[PDB]
């Protein structure tokens, strides 16, 4: 005998009509005639409230409502849904240029998930997205977003996941201190400046993806504070040396990629990568790394993938590599190494093409 | 240029005897019409390669990385060896990659993370070793990740669970250690979570009720401890597969509200307490597997309210009381296994309304009374294990009119009378164990009509008369156990025509004579004939 709040229902009708799905205007009660993509929950007063709303062919067993490419748009009537907790738009393309609507800020405290993935949105990110105070997941992946990252993102105190990948964002990465932030994905943009220092103060971070940007400067020696960090991808930036003298506070780190920072131009101290108990993947290719292959890399226990191709490495391959039997990929090609190769028939015949040593004129046997 | 690459891919196979005769760069000009290759009709470049189920038997050449415009690769079922070549990583347009059912070894290559268009990574059933790398979280469009059937190692880093577009997480059958995480419920778009057959310790996360998109939750056979969290009741799963673990505590009653459930498997754990009667209103489940625990109390009669129940296994528990007659409401019940319990009383007559009933196993209880006649209505019955109980009365004549019986165990009871001759016309019967009863009369000669029979046990009875000589007609009979009866007469010479008779035990009877030339006399036990007074052989206890 429960029924849906009437204004929330009429707002649902209008949202659906705006998205191209005028049929929803006919359901007598959208909350009890709940479709896949809408979720309701009742208060203590036996009245239904709309809580989640999803659009786009994310699929599953079932699919969400899709948006007519001729008619659809994001309706301001979303502001009438006072209790909305989650909003999904996935590949829901309108007719023409459309910006992220500013009125999304007007449903502030309730919203915890805002996903606007691959919708063709243009222009700058609205500043008033900062009103969504309790946001825990924000996903703006692969749009066409002008300009800078809004500073009002400082207000997302509870944010768990920030994904702005695949846009045209410019300016330096603003330095928020988000204590619960777990994933930070800003890869494939046009971001510049140094690594923000405040980055090393978000200790819940397990993933930092800054790859394919224009970030400059050195890796701050304070990344050691990120004791929960699993993946650190800084590939294809304009980073420079040196490595931090010690990387020991980075346990849980499984993958570190700096490929394509073509002016990194430092050496790898023996002391640098000691202590990384869970380091599985280390990619340092095409960064103008200088000096000799530190033998300490031999003693990394979990290491499966070691990429050092395309640098100015010189000298002997540490003979201790003879004793490494867990490497599945090891690339040393296109340097100027010079000694005799110290790998056993044992692991040479296991690794085969996944061991690259060519284009080192020095190498023997 | 592209035919160069296709020719290298061909040359890296092996068993291509009369297989890719199409593939000929000079005697076959159009590479866009060779077997299993598909081009787009504008640039005539290879976009899709499907060589499924041909057993080409070689390796995956790195030249597959030279078909830059590939959108789909299917090399399943070809006995392929070697490692997954790194060059697949420069198939930037790749959307679908299926290397399942092969013999590929090594790690999941790093270059796989370069495939920003990939939606299906199917590496099922290979010899891949190494960790599930975090790099797979860098595939923004990946919907299907099937890595089942390998030897992958390490833990399931919680980084993996932060993904909104993933649909299918298949990790079944690897050697993954560590724990589930609460971040598991961040898989907001997942419908299939399968991690069965690994070695994951820890408990079920208490926030698992946030995982409301799941359609199939499978963490079975994994060494997971703790109890079943209450929030499990918020799942919308149709399959809840928790079996084969180390779960303790009672069965949360809230599971009775999960009306979308279709398969509930809590078996082979260390659960305790009663079967919650609320399970009755699970009106859409067809499989209820609660066997192998330490459950207590009755078979709740509300189990008969499960209209669509088809497979009910409550064996190896500690249930008591009677078999509820309301079980006869389950018109679609197919298999009923109540074995190894402490049940009591008669087999209910009403259970003859389970017309489609196909396997019936009540072995190892304390049931009483006679086999009701209405069991003749169980036409589709196939497996009938009433063994180790306290039944009495005579084996019904009507028992022989269940034409599809292939396994019949009445052993370990207190059946009386003589064996019905209709037992002889169970055409498809394979196993017939009537031992350990009070059966009297003769061993029926109609047992010769048991075309398919392979095992006949009627030991420890009061059978009299002679060993039927028609048993020689039984061409599949490999075990003939007649000991501890009162059979007299000579061992038939025709038993030598049992082409497959390997085990024979006729000891402790009143048999006389000598043993005929058996073609498998040496495979018998030593005491095969002891305890027959007037039987003359080369053993102690014979007059010879």
């Amino acid at each position: 005998g429960a029924r849906t709040e009437p204004d929330e229902q009429d707002a649902v009708y209008d949202i659906m009509r705006a998205t191209g799905n005028d049929w929803a205007a006919a359901i007598p009660d959208v909350c009890r005639g709940r479709w896949h993509g809408i979720e309701c929950m009742p208060d203590q007063d036996n009245v239904y409230h709309v809580v989640s709303l999803s659009f786009g062919a994310l699929s599953d067993d079932t699919a969400f409502p899709t948006c007519d490419p001729q008619r659809s748009y994001v309706s301001e009537s979303l502001t009438r849904l006072k209790h909305l907790k989650a909003l999904f738009f996935y590949r829901c393309l309108g007719r023409a240029p459309q910006r992220i609507p500013a009125f999304l800020g007007r449903l502030g405290s309730s919203l915890q998930t805002l996903v606007l993935r691959e919708n063709g949105f243009l222009g700058p990110i609205p500043d008033e997205l900062g009103n969504l105070t309790n946001l825990k997941v924000l996903d703006l992946h692969k749009n066409h977003l002008n300009g800078s990252i809004p500073l009002s993102f400082n207000r997302f105190s509870g944010l768990r996941s920030l994904d702005l990948s695949g846009n045209r964002l410019t300016g330096s990465i603003p330095g928020f201190v988000l204590p619960a932030l777990s994933v930070l994905d800003l890869n494939q943009n046009l971001l510049t400046g140094p690594v923000p220092p405040t980055l090393t103060s978000c200790g819940s971070l397990i993933k930092i993806d800054l790859s394919r940007n224009r970030v400059t400067g050195p890796i701050p020696e304070s990344i050691n504070r990120l004791n929960q960090l699993v993946l650190l991808d800084l590939s294809y930036n304009r980073l420079s040396g040196p490595f931090p003298s010690s990387l020991q506070g980075l346990n849980s780190l499984q993958a570190l990629m700096l490929k394509g920072n073509t002016k990194f131009s430092t050496t790898i101290p023996e002391n640098a990568f000691k202590g990384l108990k869970n380091l599985m993947i280390l990619v340092l290719s095409n960064t103008n790394i200088q000096g000799s292959i530190p033998k300490s890399l031999t003693r990394l226990n979990s290491l499966r993938v070691l990429h050092l191709e395309g640098n100015n490495l010189t000298g002997e391959i540490p003979l201790e590599f003879r004793d490494v039997k867990h490497l599945s990929e090891l690339r040393l090609n296109d340097n100027s190494l010079t000694g005799p190769v110290p790998f056993e028939r044992d692991t040479v015949w296991r690794m085969r093409r996944k061991l690259r040593l060519y284009n080192n004129a020095g190498l023997c046997v | 240029n592209e035919g160069k690459a296709l020719m290298a891919i061909k040359g890296s196979f092996s068993n291509l005897v009369n297989m890719l005769l199409d593939w000929d760069d000079v005697h076959n000009s159009d590479l866009c019409s060779w077997r299993g290759v598909f081009c787009d009709n504008v640039s005539y470049s290879v976009v899709s390669l499907n060589l499924s189920s041909l057993n080409l038997g070689g390796e995956i050449s790195p030249a597959i990385g030279d078909l830059r415009n590939l959108q789909s690769i299917d090399l399943q079922g070809n006995k392929l060896a070697g490692q997954i070549p790194d060059e697949i990583g420069n198939c930037a347009s790749l959307v679908y990659l299926d290397l399942s059912e092969n013999l590929l070894y090594g790690d999941i290559p790093f270059s796989i993370s370069k495939l920003k268009q990939l939606e299906t990574l199917n590496l099922k059933n290979n010899q891949l070793t190494g960790p599930v790398p975090a790099t797979l979280t860098q595939i923004p469009n990946l919907k299907r990740l099937d890595l089942a059937g390998n030897h992958l190692t390490g833990e399931i880093s919680r980084l993996l669970y932060w993904n909104e577009v993933l649909q299918y997480l298949g990790l079944r059958g690897n050697m993954l250690t560590g724990t589930l995480s609460s971040d598991m419920c961040q898989l907001t778009g997942l419908w299939y979570f399968d991690v069965r057959g690994n070695n994951l310790t820890g408990t079920i996360p208490e926030s698992i009720g946030n995982c409301t998109s799941f359609q199939i939750l499978d963490i079975s056979y994994n060494q997971i401890t703790g109890e079943i969290p209450y929030n499990i009741g918020f799942l919308q799963v149709a399959t809840l597969s928790l079996q084969g673990n180390r779960l303790t505590g009672r069965i949360p009653e809230v599971i009775g509200l999960m009306q979308a459930l279709a398969v509930l498997d809590l078996s082979d754990n260390e659960l305790v307490g009663p079967i919650p009667p609320i399970l009755g209103n699970l009106s859409f489940t067809g499989k209820l597997y609660l066997h192998g625990n330490m459950l207590t109390g009755p078979i709740p009669s509300e189990l008969g309210n499960m209209s669509r129940l088809s497979y009910l296994q409550l064996n190896d528990n500690k249930l008591v009381g009677t078999i509820p007659p309301e079980l006869g409401k389950l018109e679609q019940l197919f298999e009923l296994n109540l074995a190894n319990n402490r049940l009591v009383g008669p087999i209910p007559s009403n259970i003859s309304s389970c017309a489609a009933l196909n396997q019936f196993n009540v072995h190892g209880n304390l049931l009483s009374g006679s086999i009701p006649l209405a069991f003749r209505n169980l036409g589709s019955l196939t497996y009938l294990n009433l063994s180790s109980n306290n039944f009495k009365g005579k084996i019904p004549v009507e028992l022989g009119h269940i034409i599809n019986l292939d396994k019949l165990d009445l052993s370990g009871n207190n059946f009386s009378g003589s064996i019905p001759l209709t037992l002889g016309d169970l055409e498809h019967l394979l196993i017939l164990n009537l031992s350990r009863n009070h059966l009297s009369g003769q061993l029926p000669a109609e047992f010769g009509n048991l075309r398919s029979i392979q095992m006949i046990d009627v030991s420890f009875n009061l059978l009299s008369g002679v060993i039927p000589t028609e048993l020689g007609q039984l061409q599949n009979l490999n075990s003939l156990i007649l000991n501890n009866n009162k059979l007299h007469g000579k061992i038939p010479d025709q038993l030598t025509n049992c082409f497959t008779l390997v085990n024979l035990n006729v000891s402790f009877n009143n048999l006389s004579g000598i043993v005929p030339p058996m073609k498998n006399f040496s495979r018998f036990a030593p005491a095969s004939f002891v305890g027959n007074p007037y039987l003359c052989g080369n053993w102690v206890g014979s007059i010879c």
